């Protein structure tokens, strides 16, 4: 079985920095890589950040690079998204998705519940 | 790397005259030199541009020779305010590195 | 710059209708994957490479086409299938717009 | 007009860090990058490594590996070369010189910076 | 004991573009390719003939090296087999090959914020490529009655579009170099071997 | 002038056959042939350009192929919506034509 | 994205004038063979005219049919092509659409102005 739940998000007046997070659960996690697709309320998703399988190739779109800092851990097996310096453009629910190969050019295969993003007041 | 000697390390000319330089390679790099020159205590300013190419802002005695391997810097009619270090920094392979430094000096 | 567009957003089907659900790319592509969000839930994947099946579907869905045009065909809906279809190449940064597929 | 300005000289401590600015002034600065470049006194140039000014990854020398870090802000215009365990033997002038992402030859330099770390 | 230049070939600055790629002839080795092997960020290192991992010790006699630049995409069609833009018209391998197709991401090197325009594709040709050739024919597809004398227009077609590559296109359309080993084996003594 | 012959006004195909939509030119044009489709009530588009490609945004089961004095087109699998005109082209000389028409009906 | 303008839909005894517009948007219009045809149901489709690219001296070349009677001219400052018919006969009734190009790549259509004559 492959499952995963994330942790961290929440609410954050414009400018804040939040650290969103990914619990992997039932496979070897050193060999597949893995990415953010967030959804914004008019339900259309989108790239955010792409991380290979050894951790040393990250990409990022041209909106949002520089503030994103993706993340990727070994020793306990988990996974790091980190944001900073959100806009009102920012607030959506975010997937943590594994891919299938060990780099980014493969099929997005298991998805986890998300985490609730929505930057106010 | 790509060492780059660079002989002779100084000249000892007088004004009014044509001096040639010297940037030897040892891997092949065809046209991808450029050339330097640095003053007492300044920052370098460019010369020559792919090895043979003038850049305006100089003068336009400045005259950059040789491809292949060997390259040359020739400038005649050398004045005074032509005193300092020259350079040549390569491009074609990785890490870039630059020369040992080619001093001119005046008689 | 690769635009994915889907053509239209919202489909009507009954319980016996054949259908397509077209993804039309600027330029040219190899490839082009499909999911299905129900609401509520995650989108999982159905399709990737355009011709395979995703484990645990029913064989219902098959796809096929190249170049600038790739279509999802149904040919036997039930009521099961009321979601939305994400398209999404590799190489856009986006996604689809995504159609809806509400019953008739 | 189109300028690099940069930090004044340093005086530090084996230890401690340091940061040096380099200001861009008058070009687009997401159109070039910025290389690097050491030069101690008595000795010639050494490329250190260059930074892609619109992504934000450097590219270290083979040589200066680890011990150093370039990073970079574009709110204001402004790359570092961040040390960090400063060292005897690197008692030097940086420089910061903008060569092109299809180039490489440096041509507009700045006035450079100066580290000379005592006791 | 010369180490054959892989360093003149892999971490060069200004790869050449697809239509005209460039073809180093490596001979004369002590090929060590354990100075490859140790990397992870890798796209593909797909081989054929020979399993990857054990290359020390299988002695070739000429190792032909080529280099060029394409989209992320079109990494699949440099491969045994399958056609589309750049194998049938750019660099066509035949299916006996016998080596490697080492990619990389090369988006921070190879791509400046406007259009880089220095990388060519060839858009037609009157036959598909035979294996191994190169054709830098510029010159315009006349494609009717009229001679137009190399000024393109209506009925006069240019043969090479323009790579653009600006970094905020895709991981599929920013710029991906790619190096084809070739090892072959034609009856003469050996001369490559680690 | 280059007069081209469309030989069948009227071709009655329905869902799932393979469909031969055919045009017959005066003499010999080399590649120089455009065909397009035309939806009842709106502007033509361009399905086939020069012949042998296929245009950007068009699905595959549009294809055709020739060349000599003779053409076609070959559509398989047609839908529900591929019930529209279909014209052939030459530009080999500056007086261009078009074909004349061709009709598809669903039986 | 690319579209097409254009105007006069119209009414004309015969033997007037007649000279409609096209102005284009989201390409860049200084090349681009943009050419010009006609629909009828008595003819099919017929070719009318053409004026080509920046760098060819705009060469111009019209349908026999209709030599002497027509004329075109394009501008790339205010993105249009103008064609100008003059002296009509009942033989040029029908729409005229309006081409970014024909037979490459970039085929776009415009959609027709009701052209006819009395
Ligand atoms: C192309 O150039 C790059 C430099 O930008 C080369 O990368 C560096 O290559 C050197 C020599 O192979 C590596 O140094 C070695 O490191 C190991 C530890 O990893 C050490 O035990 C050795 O004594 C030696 O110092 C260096 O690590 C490596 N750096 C990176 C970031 O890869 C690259 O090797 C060149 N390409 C080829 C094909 O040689």
């Amino acid at each position: 079985e492959v499952m995963l739940v994330e942790s961290g998000g929440g609410v954050v007046k414009p400018g804040g920095s939040l650290k969103l997070s990914c619990a992997a659960s039932g496979f070897s996690f050193s060999t597949y890589a893995m990415s953010w697709i967030r959804q914004t309320p008019e339900k259309s998703l989108e790239w955010v950040a792409a991380i290979s399988s050894g951790g040393t190739n990250t990409y990022y779109p041209g909106s949002v690079k520089g503030r994103f800092t993706i993340s990727r851990d070994k020793a306990m097996n988990t996974l790091y998204l980190q944001l900073s310096s959100l806009r009102s453009e920012d607030t959506a629910m975010y997937y943590c998705v594994r891919h299938s190969g060990n780099y980014v050019d493969s099929v997005m295969d298991y998805w986890g519940q998300g985490t609730s993003v929505t930057v106010s007041s | 790397d790509i060492v780059l000697t660079q002989s002779p390390a100084t000249l000892s000319v007088t004004p009014g005259d044509n001096v040639s330089l010297s940037c030897r390679a040892s891997q092949i790099i065809s046209n991808n030199l450029h050339w330097y020159q640095q003053k007492s205590h300044e920052s370098p300013r460019l010369l020559i541009k792919y090895a043979s190419q003038s850049i305006s802002g100089i003068p336009s005695r400045f005259s950059g020779s040789g491809s292949g391997t060997d390259f040359t810097l020739s400038i005649n009619s050398v004045e005074t305010e032509d005193f300092g270090m020259y350079f040549c920094q390569q491009s074609n392979t990785w890490p870039l590195t630059c020369g040992s430094g080619t001093k001119l000096e005046l008689n | 710059q690769i635009v994915l567009t889907q053509s239209p957003a919202i489909m009507s089907a009954s319980l016996g209708e054949e259908i397509t659900l077209t993804c039309s790319v600027s330029s040219s592509v190899s490839d082009m994957h499909w999911y299905q969000q129900k609401s509520g839930t995650s989108p999982k994947v159905f399709i990737y490479s355009t011709s395979n099946l995703a484990s645990g579907v029913p064989s219902r869905f098959s796809g096929s086409g190249s170049g600038t045009f790739y279509s999802l065909t149904i040919s036997s809906v039930e009521a099961e299938d009321a979601a939305y279809y994400y398209c999404h190449q590799w190489s856009s940064w986006t996604f689809g717009g995504g159609t809806k597929l509400e019953i008739k | 007009q189109i300028q690099l300005v940069q930090s004044g000289p340093e005086l530090k401590k084996p230890g401690e860090t340091v940061k040096i600015s380099c200001k861009a002034s008058g070009y687009t600065f997401t159109d070039y990058g910025l290389n690097w470049v050491k030069q101690a006194p008595g000795k010639g140039l050494k490329w250190m490594g260059w930074i892609n000014t619109y992504s934000g990854e450097p590219t270290y020398n083979d040589e200066f590996r680890g011990r150093f870090a370039f990073s970079l802000e574009t709110s204001t215009i402004t790359a570092y070369l961040k040390i960090n365990n400063l060292k005897n033997e690197d008692t030097a002038t940086y420089f910061c010189a903008r060569g092109g992402n299809w180039d490489w030859y440096f041509d507009v330099w700045g006035a450079g910076t100066t580290v000379t770390v005592s006791s | 004991t010369n180490l054959c230049p892989f360093d003149e070939v892999f971490n060069a600055t200004r790869f050449a573009s697809v239509y005209a790629w460039n073809r180093k002839r490596i001979s004369n080795c002590v090929a060590d390719y354990s100075v490859l092997y140790n990397l992870a960020p890798f796209f593909t290192f797909k081989c054929y003939g020979v399993s990857p991992t054990k290359l020390n010790d299988l002695c070739f006699t000429n190792v032909y090296a080529d280099s060029f630049v394409i989209r992320g995409d079109e990494v699949r069609q440099i491969a045994p087999g399958q056609t589309g833009n750049i194998a049938d018209y750019n660099y066509k391998l035949p299916d006996d090959f016998t080596g490697c197709v080492i990619a990389w991401n090369s988006n921070k090197l190879d791509s400046k914020v406007s259009g880089n325009y220095n990388y060519l594709y060839r858009l037609f040709r009157k036959s598909n490529l035979k294996p191994f050739e190169r054709d830098i024919s510029t010159e315009i597809y006349q494609a009717g009655n009229k001679p137009c004398n190399g000024v393109a227009g209506f009925n006069c077609y240019f043969p090479l579009r323009s790579y653009s590559f600006r970094p905020t296109y895709g991981v599929g359309h920013q710029p991906y170099r790619v190096v084809v080993l070739s090892f072959e084996l034609l009856h003469a003594p050996a001369t490559v071997c680690g | 002038d280059i007069v081209m012959t469309q030989f069948q006004k009227f071709m009655s195909t329905s869902v799932g056959d393979r469909v031969s939509i055919t045009c017959k030119a005066s003499q010999n044009v080399r590649t120089a042939v455009a065909w397009y489709q035309q939806k009842p009530g709106q502007s033509p588009k361009a399905m086939i350009y020069l012949a042998s490609n296929r245009h950007r945004g068009v699905p595959d089961r549009f294809t055709g192929s020739g060349c000599g004095t003779d053409f076609t087109l070959t559509i398989s699998n047609v839908q529900c919506e591929d019930l529209a005109d279909y014209f052939c082209l030459q530009h080999r000389n500056y007086p261009l034509t078009f074909g004349g028409g061709t009709k598809l009906e669903i039986k | 994205e690319v579209k097409l303008e254009e105007s006069g839909g119209g009414l004309v005894q015969p033997g007037g004038s007649m000279k409609l517009s096209c102005a284009a948007s989201g390409f860049t219009f200084s090349d681009a063979w943009m050419d010009w045809v006609r629909q009828s149901p008595e003819k099919g489709l017929e070719w009318v005219a053409q004026i080509r690219r920046k760098a060819n001296n705009h060469a111009t070349y019209y349908a026999e049919s209709v030599k002497g009677r027509f004329t075109i001219s394009r501008d790339d400052s205010k993105s249009s092509v103008y064609l100008q018919m003059n002296s009509l006969r009942a033989e040029d009734t029908g729409i005229y659409y309006c081409i970014r190009g024909m037979t490459y790549a970039m085929d776009f259509w415009g959609q027709g102005t009701s052209v006819t004559v009395s």
